[PDB]
């Protein structure tokens, strides 16, 4: 007998680098951007590029002062995607949609380099491997990953290289609701400063685990079959608001111990292959947005009092809406207990 | 993460 027509699968119309984008395609089409992220340890030389300086180990907490070049830093980029809307119809409006991130760390094996300059483990034994306080993040989005400042040692002083955050109190050793920011520069933000911002970031997806020890091993899997999906709850993923995606990463994977024993960090890159699509959206500005923003960049600056923010000088804003019986309360009050008065102690 | 071969089941049901 004969065999059956073959499958159908989507039909490939061009491979390349990062000018193969621009193409003019169909609305049903879908990308596939496959790009990587060095890791930004510090790199205390122009030889030496991939570790850290070496470390130092017990200064003050009222005298701490490291150098850039022993801070690992984050990663992040923004890949310029092509407008969408040039041949379509009018009040139809279609962005990017990031759907799938598929990540793994590049160069794993590289850690079985025992004969280098590792420090001896034994008196007749191989190098120390590398093993210690890792951590393996990444982030994708249509919007800068947005930070926050947590740090221990308040009065750390930092070089002027790394922007961390400004004016750091006792309460920035916990959560400080002050110290916003976004990754918006590469080899800039410490690590050990900034976290995700779990409150703000609605328009990424960020994937962050580490293992802190002494002596942890880096147990790092490599893998071209597994995938991660980026959609939220209703079906949609990162939209590319700006047209623009956004890639941010940090992966630190141990400690390097040197001869001497002077300790190390070392990091390694990580690929990224995010699968895009055609999302049809609605255009949430029209032209009287569009408008007031030309009146917005001709009316006179007033510099006066402050009627926003926390020293604000309204007292008091009601909002109506439509009719209603007459309340038997003037002063609508909703909270039952909002002070927590008249309670059980 | 997950398989690649389950991955037209994951994004059809929505
Ligand atoms: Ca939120």
């Amino acid at each position: 007998k004969k065999p059956k027509e073959p499958v159908q699968v989507p039909k490939l119309l061009i491979k390349g680098g990062v000018e193969v984008l621009e193409v003019k395609t169909g609305v049903d089409a879908i990308t596939e951007v496959e790009c990587f992220l060095n890791p930004e340890m510090g790199d205390p030389d122009e030889n030496l590029r991939g570790f850290s300086l070496k470390l130092s180990a017990e200064n003050d907490f009222s005298s701490d002062s490291p150098e850039r070049k022993m801070l690992p830093c984050y990663s992040t980029a923004r890949i310029p995607l092509p407008n969408l809307n040039e041949d379509l119809t009018c009040g139809n409006l279609l962005m990017w949609e990031a759907v799938t991130v598929q990540t793994e760390v590049i160069g794993i094996t590289s850690m079985l380099n025992l004969h280098a300059g590792s420090q001896k483990v034994h008196e007749h034994g191989g190098g120390k491997p590398i093993q210690g306080s890792n951590f393996h993040f990444f982030a994708v989005g249509g919007d800068p990953l947005e930070m926050q400042g947590v740090l221990m040692n308040y009065r750390t002083k930092y070089p002027d290289g790394t922007i961390t955050p400004k004016n750091p109190t006792a309460q920035s050793q916990v959560m400080n609701t002050d110290h916003k920011a976004y990754l918006d520069k590469n080899n800039a933000y410490p690590v050990e400063c900034w976290v995700p911002d779990p409150s703000r970031n609605e328009n990424t997806r960020y994937f962050g685990t580490f293992t802190g020890g002494e002596n942890v091993p880096p147990v790092l899997h490599v893998t071209n079959t597994a995938t991660t999906v980026l959609l939220d709850e209703q079906g949609v993923g990162p939209l590319c608001k700006a047209d623009s995606l956004y890639v941010s990463a940090a992966d630190i994977c141990g400690l390097f111990t040197n001869s001497s024993g002077t300790q190390q960090w070392r990091g390694l890159a990580r690929y990224f292959k995010i699968r895009l699509r055609k999302r049809s959206v609605k255009n949430p500005y029209p032209i009287s947005f569009l408008l007031s923003d030309l009146i917005n960049r001709r009316t006179q600056r007033v510099d006066g009092q402050p009627m926003y923010g926390m020293e604000s000088q309204v007292e008091e804003v009601r909002v109506f809406d439509g009719t209603e019986r007459l309340p038997g309360d003037p002063d609508m009050i909703r909270y039952i207990d909002k002070q927590g008065q008249l309670q059980t102690k | 993460t997950a398989p690649q071969w389950m991955l037209p089941l994951l994004l059809g049901l929505y």
